[PDB]
């Protein structure tokens, strides 16, 4: 029975984190929580009550935070969360024009176009620095191939603009190619960013695991979320150094339904499922996952953002009810 | 008669240029094509000739020149070199739903105005220490105002109502921020145009769910690469949309998505629609509108027959069959 740091976040945050914990309870998941606010304080750091707690538990689950530096950026730097993982799979109860999406975007999360470095060269001339290093590219590439093996994925595509950015993207592509030659049971191709966008909105089923540097993954991960219904239903995890992982919602704070019981917990719930699979609790993952899918499929308790007329508590209750049926 | 430079390029470029010539002969178009080739060689002799020919003729029609990204950084994209030396600052594509090409979305009608010389395409990178590379995205006020001026004037002359600037100014506060700021400066002179802004991440999510909200879109170089290709996908793929590159004095026409097409070259399967439509934008630019309208209506009509469709739009027709059905509709 393991312990997980829980950061309910803001707005609808605490509501949906209570939903997740309640559903986890219905499922009898061997998981206990450790509620921890995080608020940027000076010394800019996260309150090390939580830093201590997460360094112990390793596993974390995080709600939406509101937007003076980015607190997601602080946690990113604090735990060295270098891999952003986004599995996008179509939801049978929620139909979009894309019904056969099963993609994992693996996004380098430390450098690239998010170096933090810009210069006003001269008034009206600005330079932004994209940073690619041999080490971060090697690590993200090793993570992608191990992820492909450890989740029985067959293909890994490196996405890049190395025709245009020969030295930066070309270095990233060189490291992927190097890991590809060592992990040859996972099949490897390379593809220009714009060809990936072009083909993605036409036939997303041709793609499996996608690994790319920071900005491309930032854009592509949201593109694929749009294929399957948006950020309200998209799980996400940031995997870091010292084994740490934090799984998170990427939707907004939604302060105006903040306490009106109309939030949608699906995304955080599916991130929690992702957490469970990361921890090895596959059975509890499968049951909670199926219960949420069946609820969405029904779908009498579709929350208002999924086109239904039903409060969060109804949606949450039914998932608990259904996961209780999977005995 | 006019003289136009033609760069066959690589992949499917040469074979499609031939079909362009055939259609021009059969339509009795008063245009002579002066060809310049660009080989695979690191030396810039050929690309320099092509630039100078385009300076002489001021109008070109080009295929895509292959960029081997395994060559050293010193060997730069010949497409980008030509674009930047001629200072063709506006890449303009018009993505519109084709009624005979049924995709997942209908009623798309987006004008994309992309900054075509600056940004992530400046070819500025270095290695400070071993295995630490920096690449320098450059945003300037003069080019950002230039592109925004094109986008607003285009919107107003076209009867469009809204301009949306696409950016990442929440992370690239100064670079993208300056780009936004120049858009806002221009917007002040076009108060009848609704001006909005959207983060590139969100833009892609909106494009694949409700692309009908967009009208005119303006953006720096890389974001335009991304958005051009999403939108081309939504309306049916790379074989359909023409692309224009405008400088103050020069104009170069090509397919919107700039694909070489090596894997389908010389198999008589490439869709010729985008290339023909670009050749019609060139004819329009030369003020030979009557020739443009004639070829454009034939090309759009052959698209209404699902049987003339090439495989990129779900059909099984070859390139030469499509060219025949274009020539058949050209009546004189
Ligand atoms: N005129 C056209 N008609 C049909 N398909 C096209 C056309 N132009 C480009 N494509 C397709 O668009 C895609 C991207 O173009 P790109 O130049 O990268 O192709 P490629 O490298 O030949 O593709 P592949 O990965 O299949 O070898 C390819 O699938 C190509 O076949
Ligand atoms: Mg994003
Ligand atoms: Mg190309």
């Amino acid at each position: 029975v393991q312990t997980v740091t829980l950061i309910p976040g803001d707005g609808i945050g605490p509501e949906i984190s209570a939903a997740v914990m309640k559903i986890f309870d219905a499922a009898k998941a061997p998981i206990q929580w450790e509620e921890r606010n995080v608020t940027a304080i000076q010394g800019w750091m996260i309150p090390s009550e939580a830093k201590e707690s997460m360094d112990k538990n390793k596993m974390g689950l995080k709600g939406p935070l509101k937007t003076h530096p980015s607190m997601n950026l602080l946690l990113r730097k604090t735990f060295d969360l270098y891999a952003n993982v986004r599995p996008c799979v179509s939801i049978e109860g929620y139909k979009t024009p894309y019904t056969d999406v099963n993609i994992v975007t693996i996004r380098e999360n430390t450098e690239g176009e998010y170096s933090g470095i810009e210069h006003v060269i001269v008034d009206g001339v600005v330079q932004s620095i994209k940073l690619i290093t041999e080490g971060a590219s090697k690590r993200i590439a090793e993570f992608a191939f191990e992820y492909a093996r450890n989740n029985h994925r067959s293909n890994v595509t490196a996405v890049h603009k190395a025709n245009i950015m020969r030295m930066s993207d070309g270095l990233f592509l060189q490291k992927c190619r190097e890991v590809a030659e060592s992990c040859k049971d996972i099949k490897f191709n390379e593809m220009y960013l714009d060809t990936v966008c072009l083909n993605m909105v036409q036939d997303p089923s041709q793609f499996d695991v996608l690994v790319m540097p920071n900005l491309y993954g930032d854009i592509l991960s949201d593109l694929c979320a749009g294929l399957i219904g948006g950020l309200g239903v998209t799980p996400s995890g940031n995997i870091g150094a010292n084994g740490v992982a934090i799984f998170e919602s990427v939707h907004g704070t939604a302060p105006d339904i903040a306490g009106k019981d109309m939030a949608n917990p699906t995304a955080l719930l599916l991130s929690a499922v992702m957490m469970l699979r990361h921890m090895g609790l596959f059975d509890h993952a499968a049951r909670i996952e199926a219960a949420c899918f069946a609820t969405i499929k029904d779908g009498k308790s579709l929350t208002k953002d999924l086109g239904g007329n039903a409060k969060c508590s109804d949606f949450t209750e039914e998932i608990c009810r259904r996961v209780k049926d999977l005995d | 008669r006019h003289t136009v430079t033609m760069i066959p390029g690589d992949g499917i470029g040469p074979e499609l240029m031939l079909h362009v010539k055939s259609v021009f002969r059969h339509a009795c178009v008063p245009v002579d094509f002066e060809e310049v080739h660009v080989s695979s060689n690191a030396d810039e002799e050929d690309i320099r000739n092509a630039i100078m020919a385009i300076r002489r003729n001021r109008v070109a029609l080009k295929g895509n020149i292959e960029t081997n990204h395994n060559l050293p950084p010193s060997h730069k994209s010949r497409n980008n070199i030509l674009r930047t030396s001629l200072d063709l600052y506006a890449n303009v594509i018009h993505c519109k739903s084709l009624p005979g090409v049924v995709t997942r979305h209908k009623d798309i009608d987006i004008l994309i105005v992309r900054e075509n010389t600056e940004g992530e395409y400046s070819s500025l990178e270095h290695e400070s220490v071993a295995g630490v590379v920096e690449s320098l995205k450059i945003i300037t006020k003069a080019k950002s105002l230039r592109i925004a001026e094109y986008a607003f004037k285009l919107a107003q002359e076209s009867g469009r109502k809204k301009v949306t600037a696409v950016h990442k100014a929440n992370i690239m506060k100064l670079g993208d921020g300056l780009f936004l700021q120049c858009c806002r400066e221009v917007a002040a002179r076009y108060p009848q145009i609704t001006f909005e802004n959207m983060i590139v991440d969100n833009t892609t999510m909106q494009l694949v769910s409700r692309p009908q909200q967009f009208d005119v879109m303006v953006m720096p170089n890389l974001y335009g690469n991304i958005v051009n290709n999403v939108c081309a996908g939504l309306v049916g793929g790379p074989g359909l949309v023409a692309g224009a590159n405008y400088g103050h004095v020069y104009a170069v026409f090509e397919t919107a998505t700039r694909n070489t097409g090596k894997s389908i070259a010389n198999k008589n399967i490439a869709n010729p629609t985008a290339t023909l439509l670009a050749s019609c934008m060139m004819l329009d630019h030369l003020k030979l509108h009557s020739y443009a309208t004639s070829i454009r209506k034939a090309v759009l009509a052959s698209m209404d027959n699902e049987n003339m469709h090439t495989p990129d739009i779900g059909g099984q027709g070859t390139t030469s069959e499509a060219i025949q059905d274009v020539i058949r509709h050209i009546r004189v």
